Parts: C-alpha cells; structure tokens; sequence
C-alpha cells in the first residue's frame, strides 16, 4: 500500500535477478548493502 | 581465510573475472556459519580495491 513513488524502469539480468534472491534470503531486508554488493 | 583468499587469489579471480561466483561462495559458506555479513562486506571491498588498482 505504500511507498506510491512509480518504479524507475532499469532492467535486471537474470544473474542480477538470481543473485538479488540469493542476497535477499541472506541479508532480508537491508536493501542498503544488497544494493551495494550488486 | 577468505581476507586470505582476496589476499592471494584476488586478482587471478578478476582476471577469470568470477568475482560474482566469489560472492556467492562467500555467501554460502556465510549459509554454512562461519564468517559473516561484516566479513563479506569487508572481502568484497578488498576484491573492489584490487580492480580499481
């Protein structure tokens, strides 16, 4: 419900999409240093 | 052992250019205890340091 901000249209590679789910089962929610590992 | 492994096999792991592979290890061996997410954090900018050199 939320956060009602559009999404910036940036593509995800399917390594970036895989290694983003990895990262999220590890760090959860800090998207802080997911963002800065990819 | 993993600062080790930045320490030595840092830059033949640039240069195969697998430094995505090196992360999940680390994240897996982190999965398997033993290091952690400051240790990941800190061997990742070691790697981070060795391409910009």
């Amino acid at each position: 419900k939320p956060n009602i901000e559009p999404p910036e249209n940036v593509e995800w590679s399917g390594a970036e999409a895989s290694m983003f789910r990895v990262l999220i089962g590890t760090y959860y929610d800090n998207f802080c240093a997911i963002a800065r590992l990819i | 052992a993993c600062m080790l492994f930045v320490e030595n096999y840092g830059q033949k792991i640039i240069k195969k250019n697998l430094c995505r592979n090196f992360m999940l290890h680390l994240v897996s061996m982190h999965d398997f205890n033993l290091i952690s997410i400051m240790s990941i954090d800190k061997a990742v900018t070691k790697l981070r340091e060795m391409q910009q050199k």
